[PDB]
């Protein structure tokens, strides 16, 4: 009745175990899904918008958009690398670039 | 473990469940123990029936779960680990949608089956039973999927009867007969 | 002309009314009990048959 | 008694199912039929509803399988059961259908007599690859000097007749089916076509008045009327070019040649355009399907002239596209010109202003050389071509009111005659033979020499004259179809001893 | 059967019932609703599943409650149909709006119904003659054929219709039918007082004319099956009596747009424009249900309002393909002060195709065809510039089209008095002299006010002579 | 490859949904073949959904697809054989004959999905090339690691011009060519095999100086939007590692930009402006990098592009026309009036056109010939309603040098035995540039203006006005 | 809305609520979707004119783009006589004033 498609069956499983975030799924996020060029994953609160997140394929991405279940992320890398499941590190430093 | 997915209404929080309580070491019970719980918040005289529709915040919904498992404290761990799932997406009427959907996880892990047999009237006792002893005899049931014969009349059906079980369906109803014998003699 | 093609469709519509009458005929007594046992026999036959 | 064979056939049928999967009906209504169950289904089966209707089903999803039902709807509910026939869609194809008005299920809707069928094949068949065809090169005739002169259409092609409703729409067809009876009856076989005609989104009413016209003119014995009429159902509507196309296949691999004229393909993006909105699935352009574009593709390609290892036959392709208001940048009308290598197009004006069915001579291409003809026509009409787009190019300098260059004006006056020429009645063959004639005279400024007035009647008197006193000169372009220094000098020549009368 | 329910909802006037016993009515049942308004009539159109059908209702959507009984009628309303239909007028349901008492039936059959087959059609070309000047010459009209006038917003196109049933329901059939779809309360007022004063009713006998009537105010399921209604009457006359009928309509616009109203909430995403996907099909079958059997002959009269004067929106343009003539009428043309309004260079007929009514005739209509189109083809020439820029033989040429447009101006005689001009009948014998005349410049040198409002070559003649005065 | 098993879910057009197993998912861009009797359907995974679930675009027929038919995943993109065998022979998407030569013997292997080379790698650099036809010779001269672009309607004799372009320079080089056609008709398809097999360009030998390509148009979308990148592939292998160049050809582009969408609308998005798909751009990006001059081979990509109605302002033709570098517009009036090839003077442009690096002369003579006949369409205006007698001396022979130089873009094409039936004519680049001063010096004023119409160089203009004065 | 004004009968009292509903058209439009549904409800026109307005007249009602259908037996005949077929008069003026200039 009441219900997100936030609620992905990985997800899922872990939260009935007992088995609670404990800051690698709120720091740190982790994807869900990835299509469209989208990376749709579950974490990342304690982000700047538009901050830089680094994927475990390598691949940039910044975060245009918050939202509470998921957190849609822009590719700048390619989509041939990034599948569903991968740890989603957050670097921590909003997007800058070298001056002088 | 999952045992592949049923449902597309409210059937992940049932996959997952079931897969949580293989490893619990017990589904029967988990079964067995949601279906009193849940047969007792229904059959609520005030507010069970004046209130199954969502209506009051998570929090308020959270003083009503804390009562729930004081009716009854069995219900394992992970079961009642479901429920704070249930309150927090805030998700209630949809309350009993798993608990069957789960129901079907369980009694394929059992290897039973449910078997209606639409009829026009109630059937023969024998009836019944020959039924039963034709599909364990034939190759239909095998063994693992062991049937339960339900008669229920319908006005959907005049004359005959249909067997519906599985994937395999007889109809010998008369129905057919009357609509297609009607449209050929207004020729 | 016009009539007698109509009048050969009314008398298709009369044996169109015939199946209802029997229809009420046949469910009404025990008839209704003794060709449905009928059919639950053949339907063993198929049944096993599978 | 009518009834009493009838009871006796109905009573020996016993029902008694056996299925892969049932299902219970769940949603239904708006044309569309969606069921529940249903997990083990292959794409594109039948299944029959209990009701007395049969739906094919183009959407499988795990929740709910999405079966689009042919006919009724108002006898279908929820509650049902619905059970699998066993059968993807097939159609009987065979020398039974000839002369019988058919729909999309193959089942006549006239009653002229039962279908003979000597194969069935399948309303999708893979349409022909690039090892089986052979190069086109056999004319086909609507007995309009424009048509053939400017715009040839082969066999084993496609070309494009796009332009308004209903303007003259059924007459390029009944030219076409009109000018090549002549050589149905003839003594080659590969001369013969077996037409087939598709009418979607038209009604009974205009197919009716159609089929008088055939059967008057003696052209309904080898005709074949594929349709799904305004009342019949959206799934046959985008299901007649499908299974109207089977059967001109296997003329095409028998030997035997036909040409199926498709109407309106637009009428076909409508009806699929029903499904898809109602199974939910993403418009593209123009709130036409993101997928239509393959629709029209498999099939156009289904007209194919193939090697004589294979089918000494060919079938062509005659699309037909209406246009809602003329615009030809629409998603539909461009998704076709894409696919043919020819437009045909037909001016509103032109329509009025005598060329009835009118061709437009200003923009229409025709990609083929010109040897998709006969080979005197394509002389005599050498240099008409170029005529033509001169003369709409003097002629708007022409038009302001500004005098100009003697030179410009016999340009002006000779591309009149040609048009007054090109001009002709709807519903008249006109043999190639005698088409040869009247474009080298014209371009031979034999008909310039006479007065605009009295061109329909010099053509007339010519033709006649040429019958009594040189026919050996067109018993040579009927039996070669080409003309020779001899024959030209000879066409030159009977042409100026009797140039006025 | 009677099947009981409850309202689960009231979403707009596509209200949803829960039918509470395992008795479930099929798809184009009628549903009666209880409240203390009297009662409501729905129509059921989708399964929702378990059992929840969802219900278009053709009855107005004010003061339900959800939990309120429902019944089910076991199948579609039933209007009546016969002979003591005639002199009536009948709603959606068949109850009285002329209020004579309730009304005498002996077969009162339901609204739907399914079409008469291909085989079943059998379809003549045997014409009709009017007595108006520019339907003769442009696409004459049929008996069997179905004709159709693309008519202004409601300043010209009754007026069209009036002189229309003056001529063709008193020269054929032995009953005719008048079904107007949401139309205006003045409209249906008018036209039932002028019938009985034409004494085309008498009430107390039995009448030549029906009538079916439905506002247009009524909500927009009402508006469609009142269309229904009166289709139904037209199929008593064709079938059971065996007879020719006629039908007329002003306008059947009102159907496609009540069927694009309660097409978005039902679940059909609409197509583009906002109009509807069903459009084709919705249309198509009450379009075979309109036409002409070996038993009776239906031969209809069909008028459309165009929607902001394009006729390349989907309704006007699906509407097309059913008909076998059309004479499209241009909103502007009305405005311009030229009645009759109809375009002449959008004018076409299958019922006139090369020498189908007369050879001689057919070239009369053609020549008129390419002039004045040479006419139009020179209106940008002739404003830009001016007319004595041109030449002599090009001037001859327009100043003859510009006859021809100012001759096709033709009074009515139903409507007579609005116009201010007495009107004119012209047969279709007379219509071929008085053009034959005009294209060979017998009367290229009278005035070109002589030739605006008169019927007849003689009376331009004859006006000459008073415009002189 | 290894036993990895998803089970299909829903059948959705071409839209299929797999329940792979746990740790062991695809990734976007794999190939997904499923056994059926219509050879390997290939799925193109193309997102993923969660809960272990792939969303998957079709390229080969879905037709009686059996639901739960279990779904193994070969582990990369779809990969072809490639080699020195892929010319003179016909190949489908997946790397397989349709023309059946039997297995394509491979030398090496590769994914039809590759990068293109950064910004690092890329250089411009390019030699001028002779395709030995007047107009494009002097107005817009075909250069290395081209990324020409051949804007023109349908059937205005364009498929007329890219038949001679192969037949002249893709024999005499010593490089080799791939012809690629993308969602195209079996009946051009056929008539261009079997034409190209008499001129020999397609040598019956294996080895072969241009390969052929087919995907074609009665297939599914998926298959189509991917016959591009396979045959961009093989060129790319001749690029680098037999380090040669060669000279690309794509036949209409406008199939790649239509084929892309259609499956847009189908995994979900919604239309961009003019109902286009949202990914054209990246999607252009990917295609043109690959083609260009490395520091190894080089591609000269020579592209048929199809403008649909005639309308070139829609943002599909004309966010790519910048992306083209040598763009050409081939219209449908000079079509008619029976001028042949098509070309337009004005909108035909190239990247090297200016300066000394096409010769000093070859720009000022070039720029001398727009003007002549921009004067003169300008006055069209004027010789019809005003009257070209009131106006000067100077402007006639203007005129008649417009006139002359309009007629003496024409000439016959080889290929044009039955769309002329004259045969071809070679007009070298030197030849052009020295004939066409001579037309506006004013030495060739004393031959008419009928007398440059259908013949080659200069020394065959003067002749042929000795043949029209008897 | 406007079928609720209305001329009622005899019997309801000769009732009337006479309905003048007042159009704001930008572009003198009568080719857009919102002025034609207005104009196929009602009966006749009172059309007004920027260009006339601005030139004397306030207001100034245009009589070629104005028709009446629901007045033309409204009038009593003293209002009748006088006004003897003016709207003809200035329609044999409409013609006259497109060529004159």
């Amino acid at each position: 009745t009441k219900a997100q498609p936030t609620e992905v069956s990985s997800i899922l499983e872990e939260r009935i175990k007992g088995v609670s975030d404990e800051a690698n799924l709120n720091e740190t996020g982790r994807v869900l899904a990835v299509g469209d060029g989208i990376a749709r994953v579950f974490g990342l609160n304690n982000i700047q918008a538009e901050e830089l997140v680094e994927f475990s394929s390598g691949v940039k991405g910044m975060a245009l958009n918050l939202e509470p279940g998921q957190v849609g992320i822009v590719l700048f890398g390619s989509d041939r690398l990034v599948k569903e499941g991968e740890l989603v590190k957050r670097t921590g430093n909003i997007v800058d670039v070298p001056v002088g | 473990p999952p045992p592949v997915r049923l449902f597309g209404v409210e059937g992940t929080y049932a996959t997952a469940l079931y897969q949580a309580a293989a490893k619990n070491s017990s589904i029967d019970a988990a079964f067995q123990s949601l279906q009193k719980v849940e047969s007792t918040v229904k059959k609520n005289p005030k507010l069970g029936h004046l209130l199954l529709n969502p209506a009051l915040s998570l929090k308020d919904r959270n003083s009503v779960i804390d009562a729930i498992v004081e009716t009854h404290k069995n219900l394992d761990g992970y079961v009642v680990n479901l429920l704070k799932v249930l309150s927090e997406n805030n998700r209630l009427g949809c309350f009993e949608k798993i608990a069957s959907d789960f129901g079907v996880l369980n009694d394929a892990h059992n290897g039973l089956l449910k078997g209606t047999v639409t009829s026009a009237e109630p059937l023969d006792p024998k009836s019944f039973k020959r039924i039963e002893k034709a599909l364990s005899a034939s190759k239909l049931v095998g063994q693992g999927k062991s049937l339960k014969l339900e008669n229920v009349v319908k006005p959907e059906i005049k004359g005959g009867l249909i067997v519906e079980l599985g994937d395999k369906t007889v109809d010998l109803s008369i129905s057919t007969k009357i609509q297609k014998l009607n449209k050929v003699l207004e020729d | 002309v016009r009539y007698e093609a109509s009048l050969r469709q009314l008398e298709q519509r009369q044996l169109a009314k015939s199946v209802i009458s029997r229809v009420q005929s046949e469910l009404g007594n025990p008839k209704f009990q003794e060709k449905v046992l009928q059919q639950s026999i053949s339907e063993i036959e198929q049944l096993l048959s599978k | 008694e009518v009834s009493s064979i009838l009871e006796e056939r109905i009573k020996g049928v016993s029902d008694e199912a056996n299925l892969n999967e049932t299902g219970r009906v769940l949603a239904v209504g708006d044309g569309i039929a969606r069921v529940f169950g249903l997990n083990n289904i292959q794409a594109e089966e039948l299944v029959e509803f209990s009701s007395g209707v049969k739906g094919m089903a183009l959407n499988l999803e795990p929740g709910q399988v999405g079966i689009v039902l042919f006919g009724s709807d108002r006898l279908v509910k929820e509650g049902e059961l619905v059970k699998r026939t066993g059968n993807i869609v097939d159609v009987p194809v065979g020398p039974g259908l000839l002369g019988r008005v058919v729909d999309a299920l193959g089942n006549p809707i006239d009653g002229k007599g039962p279908i003979d069928a000597a194969g069935r094949s399948r309303a999708q068949v893979k349409a022909p690859g690039i090892l089986p065809r052979r190069s086109v090169h056999e004319p086909v005739q609507t007995g309009l000097k424009a048509v053939d002169a400017l715009v040839p259409i082969g066999r084993g092609q496609r070309e494009l007749i796009i332009g308004d409703r209903q303007t003259g729409k059924t007459a390029v067809a009944l030219d076409t089916i009109l000018n090549q009876k002549r050589w149905n009856n003839g003594s080659d076989e590969s001369k013969k076509l077996y037409c087939v005609y598709v009418a979607v989104g038209q009604k009974r009413s205009t197919v009716a008045q159609l089929v008088q016209t055939l059967e008057q003119h003696d052209a309904m014995k080898y005709s074949i009327i594929v349709a799904a009429t305004a009342s019949e159902a959206a799934p046959l509507q985008y299901l007649a070019p499908f299974t109207a196309a089977s059967i001109g296949e296997w003329f095409r691999d028998n030997g035997k040649h036909a040409l199926i004229v498709y109407d309106d393909l637009s009428k076909q993006a409508v009806a699929y355009r029903q499904l898809s909105l109602l199974l939910r699935r993403p418009p593209g352009r123009e709130a036409y399907p993101g997928d239509v574009f393959y629709l029209h593709s498999r099939l156009l390609e289904r007209a194919a002239k193939l090697s004589e290892k294979e089918g000494s036959g060919s079938l062509t392709a005659l699309p037909v596209i209406e246009t809602q208001g003329g615009d030809v940048s629409a998603y539909i009308p461009t998704n076709v010109i894409s696919i043919t290598d020819g437009q045909i197009f037909l001016e509103a004006e032109l329509f009025y202003k005598g060329i009835r069915p009118a061709i437009n001579v200003g923009l229409s291409v025709s990609r083929v050389g010109s040897a998709a003809q006969v080979k005197a026509l394509k002389q005599v009409a050498g240099s008409l071509k170029l005529f033509l787009a001169q003369y709409r190019e003097v002629a708007a300098f022409a038009q302001f009111g500004s005098d100009l260059d003697a030179s410009t004006k016999q340009t002006l006056v000779r591309g009149e005659r040609l048009t007054q020429l090109l001009k002709q009645n709807q519903y008249s063959p006109l043999a190639t033979e005698e088409q040869v004639p009247l474009i080298y005279a014209g371009v031979n400024g034999h008909l310039d020499g006479i007065e605009l007035s009295r061109i329909g009647e010099f053509e007339s008197s010519f033709l006649s004259y040429l019958k009594s006193n040189h026919n050996e000169l067109l018993t040579e372009i009927r039996e070669k179809g080409e003309l020779s220094k001899e024959l030209l000098a000879s066409l030159k020549s009977a042409t100026e001893s009797f140039v006025a009368t | 059967t009677p099947i009981t329910g409850k309202v689960t909802a009231v979403i707009g006037a596509i209200v949803d019932v829960h039918f509470e016993q395992s008795e479930l009515p099929a798809i184009l049942n009628a549903l009666e609703i209880k409240t203390p308004q009297g009662k409501l009539v729905l129509e059921v159109a989708q399964h929702l599943g378990e059992n929840t059908v969802r219900t278009i209702a053709m009855d107005g959507t004010e003061g339900l409650v959800r939990g309120e009984k429902v019944l089910d009628t076991g199948g579609p309303i039933s209007v009546p149909v016969g002979r003591e239909t005639l002199g009536r007028i009948i709603n959606v349901i068949g109850e009285p709006i002329d209020e004579r008492g309730p009304i005498k039936s002996k077969l009162r059959k339901p609204i739907h119904a399914d079409p008469p087959s291909f085989a079943e059609q059998s379809t003549s070309a045997e014409i009709l003659e009017t007595g108006i000047k520019v339907v003769d010459l442009l696409a004459p009209y049929a008996r069997g054929g179905k004709i159709g006038l693309f008519g202004g917003a409601g300043v010209g196109k009754t007026v069209f219709i009036q002189e229309l049933i003056n001529n063709i329901a008193k020269a054929h059939g032995g009953f005719s039918v008048f079904t107007g779809v949401g139309e205006r309360t003045r409209e249906g007022n008018d036209l039932y007082r002028e019938m009985k004063e034409t004494g085309v009713i008498n009430l107390e006998g039995e009448s030549k004319v029906a009538l079916v009537f439905g506002q247009m105010n009524e909500p927009p399921g009402a508006r469609a099956r009142v269309a229904l209604t009166g289709l139904t009457i037209a199929e008593y006359f064709r079938d059971e009596e065996g007879q020719d009928v006629l039908l007329f309509i002003d306008n059947i616009f009102r159907f496609t747009q009540a069927g694009s109203e309660v097409s978005a909430l039902l679940g059909r995403i609409p197509s583009a424009v906002g109009y509807q996907p069903t459009l084709a099909t919705d249309m198509g079958l009450l379009q075979e249900r309109i036409t002409t059997t070996k038993k009776g002959s239906v031969t209809s009269v069909q008028a459309v309002y165009v929607p902001a004067d394009d006729l390349t929106d989907p309704a006007p343009a699906t509407t097309f393909a059913h008909l076998d003539a059309t004479t499209v009428l241009s909103r502007g043309i009305s405005e311009l002060g030229i009645y009759p309004a109809v375009d002449p260079l959008d004018s076409k007929s299958r019922l006139l195709d090369a020498a189908v009514v007369g050879q001689e005739h057919y070239d009369v209509a053609s020549k008129v065809q390419e002039t004045l189109q040479t006419y139009k083809s020179l209106q940008d020439i002739i404003a830009i510039l001016g007319m004595d820029e041109l030449s002599e033989q090009d001037k001859l040429t327009v100043e003859r089209a510009r006859k021809i447009q100012r001759f096709l101006s033709q009074p009515f005689a139903v409507a007579e008095v609005f116009t201010g001009i007495p009107g004119k009948l012209v047969r279709l014998k007379d219509t071929v002299a008085s053009f034959k005349a005009v294209l060979e410049g017998k009367y290229d040198n009278i005035p070109e006010h002589a030739f605006y409002m008169v019927g007849g070559i003689e009376d331009v003649v004859a006006k000459a002579e008073k415009l002189a005065a």
